RNA sequence: CUCGAUGUCGGCUCGUCGCAUCCUGGGGCUGAAGAAGGUCCCAAGGGUUGGGCUGUUCGCCCAUUAAAGCGGCACGCGAGC
RNA sequence: CCAAGUCUGGGCUAAGUGGUAAAGGAUGUGGCGCCGCGAAGACAGCCAGGAGGUUGGCUUAGAAGCAGCCAUCCUUUAAAG
């Protein structure tokens, strides 16, 4: 969502490269980082 | 510890991995030498607040090391340091720290605090006679009180170089007393 | 199946005890009538309790010293807390006293000696405003 | 650079209007602390804050000294429209010199305030350094 | 740049791009069950109404509607009114 | 395209950056120093008990780590939480 200014929100929520994106990844709906 | 050079080139010296550094003592000088990895550890250390001393030709194994200096620069690391020795038994310009424990009478209860302007002590005891790492602190803490020169409390090597009543330490309110 | 602290020579106080076990499987009743059966033994200082109900819908069980920092205060004299531990402290109590109130919770407390026993009353009586002053 | 009227004719002689130096805690060696590298007549009042925020998050022990403070100022419209202008003051603080020291989180072990003023970066507004001081911070 | 001269507001018509998309599809989000909303990412195809009172645009009001978009191009257009 | 080494040497790119931009992010990648250890056989796999006085103070109608303001100690033992 935040598109700019993503930072690992649940003690998990990964950090994963797509397309040398970066978009938050971690066990919840609440979390969906992306950028 | 080690540290050589002396000629006279400090830009590429002042450049590399040897930093300037002059070979300072009382009646006689000679060319920077050091190095730009030596003052690390050692200066890491505790310059000016223990002593030491390198191995240049083992020429003169002495202790005084920095009464000076400066990592300067913006960047925030040093360049161009002095270096002065003491084999006299006048050890004067001595300054040492001091340090306390966290005694509880204004912080752990008041968490009240307390500055201390001082932390050093420049003062000349028993010329290469000192401990590297004296500790005095009576305690007290809290309210508008304060404690400086004066009082103090000085063992042994009755110097002082310094004066009384002046920048020792006291208690001010963290957020209010 | 569930633990609880409750008053002693008292049992089915509606808010508390009525819920809880009621519904985690405890006839309140029974079980509020065998513990004045108990605390009427130590009535005025409040006692915990480990009820369990297994496949009927019934029982009871174990009544464990009280919580320290509060069995504390009741020796020394003071309801709540000051406001605050090592912020208000001004709760100085004594040791010989202290020393033979542990010797009194010895059971439910840490092993069985002093240093020990004696140590936590420190830890209790400081958390909340009781120094070992 | 420009710069003012003078020091008692256009705007000088003030207190500028801000939240004082020191907070936090003492400590000895313990040394924590901030400071820049950017050059800019530092923002008054988005200075006092910053720092004061800086506060607003810790409380306590952490030298929550700082040794900035602006004391001279810009201006701009008031008058006729763009010709020749007179001048309105506003805004004063003080040249953060490309660089140098800024405001020091100095304790023992209390990096509980290292985050914070950590916290006092993020705010600020010209970038920051993030740094030791001699021994760098326990 | 133009005073040996570029005719200026609004309207009319004829429109053409653009996307920060009003309607429209596709999505993830929700304190989303349904249904309907809110949040934000992808997409411009097509499309986005009659009146009123105001020189006006703007705007308020009336009845609609899925919707009744923001803005370009001399705030397009006088050798076309 | 237009004249002139698709020269040789050794690094760095895997985005067409080159072919305009800032604050602000992230085990991208390549080169440098630190703390702990692998036969008290180490981090991420797997077997198991996931310790007791801890169930302290404001607010309690509920702090009793898993509302939040202050504590931050003791332990019988495989250690601590």
């Amino acid at each position: 969502k935040v598109r700019s200014s993503v930072k690992k929100m649940c003690d998990n929520c990964k950090v994963v490269r797509r397309h040398g994106r970066v978009l938050v990844i971690c066990s919840n709906v609440k979390h969906k980082q992306r950028q | 510890m080690e540290l050589t050079a002396k000629p006279r080139t400090p830009k590429q010296k002042l450049d590399e991995s040897m930093i300037a550094a002059v070979a300072y003592n009382k009646e006689n000088n000679v060319s920077f030498a050091l190095d730009r990895k030596a003052f690390d550890r050692a200066f890491r250390q505790q310059s000016t607040t223990g002593l030491f001393d390198i191995t240049v030709e083992g020429g003169e194994t002495f202790p005084a090391l920095v009464k000076a200096v400066q990592m300067d620069k913006r960047k925030r690391a040093p360049i161009h340091v002095d270096f002065y020795m003491v084999t006299y038994g006048e050890p004067v310009e001595v300054s040492v720290p001091v340090h306390t424990t966290g005694r509880s009478q204004g912080e752990v209860q008041g968490g009240l605090v307390d500055i201390v302007v001082h932390n050093l002590q420049i003062v000349a005891p028993g010329p290469r006679r000192i401990p590297q790492e004296l500790v005095v602190d009576v305690t007290k803490m809290n309210i508008g009180d304060h404690i400086t020169a004066g009082d103090i409390k000085l063992p042994e090597g009755c110097t002082l170089a310094a004066d009384p009543e002046l920048t020792v330490v006291s208690v001010l309110p963290p957020r209010l007393t | 199946q569930i633990k609880l602290q409750l008053p002693a020579g008292k049992a089915t106080p509606a808010p508390p005890v009525g819920p809880a076990l009621g519904q985690h499987g405890v006839n309140i009743m029974e079980f509020c009538k065998r513990f004045n059966a108990e605390t009427a033994d130590k009535a005025g200082m409040i006692l915990p309790v480990v009820i369990t109900v297994y496949e009927d819908k019934s029982f009871t069980f174990i009544i464990k010293t009280p919580p320290a920092s509060f069995l504390l205060k009741k020796a020394a004299g003071i309801e709540k807390g000051s406001s605050e531990p090592k912020r208000k402290i001004v709760g100085k109590v004594t040791r010989k006293q202290i020393e033979e109130i542990a010797k009194t919770k010895m059971p439910d407390l840490n092993a069985n000696s002093l240093e020990a026993a004696m140590k936590i009353i420190e830890g209790t009586a400081k958390s909340m405003g009781i120094e070992v002053v | 650079s420009i710069k003012p009227t003078r020091r008692e004719y256009i705007s000088g002689i003030p207190g500028k209007g801000i939240a004082q130096f020191k907070m936090g805690n003492n400590t000895y060696p313990a040394q924590v602390e901030n400071v820049v590298e950017k050059p800019v007549q530092i923002r008054h009042n988005a200075l006092e804050a910053a720092r004061n925020a800086a506060n607003r998050f810790v409380q306590n022990s952490g030298k929550f000294r700082i040794r900035k403070f602006p004391f001279h100022v810009i201006r701009e419209q008031d008058g006729d429209g763009m010709r020749a202008p007179f001048g309105k003051s506003v805004g004063t603080a003080a040249r953060s010199h490309g660089a140098n020291h800024d405001f020091i989180a100095w304790v023992n072990p209390d990096p509980a305030v290292e985050f914070a003023w950590r916290r006092a970066y993020m705010k600020v507004t010209p970038t920051v350094n993030i740094d030791s001081s001699p021994a760098g911070n326990a």
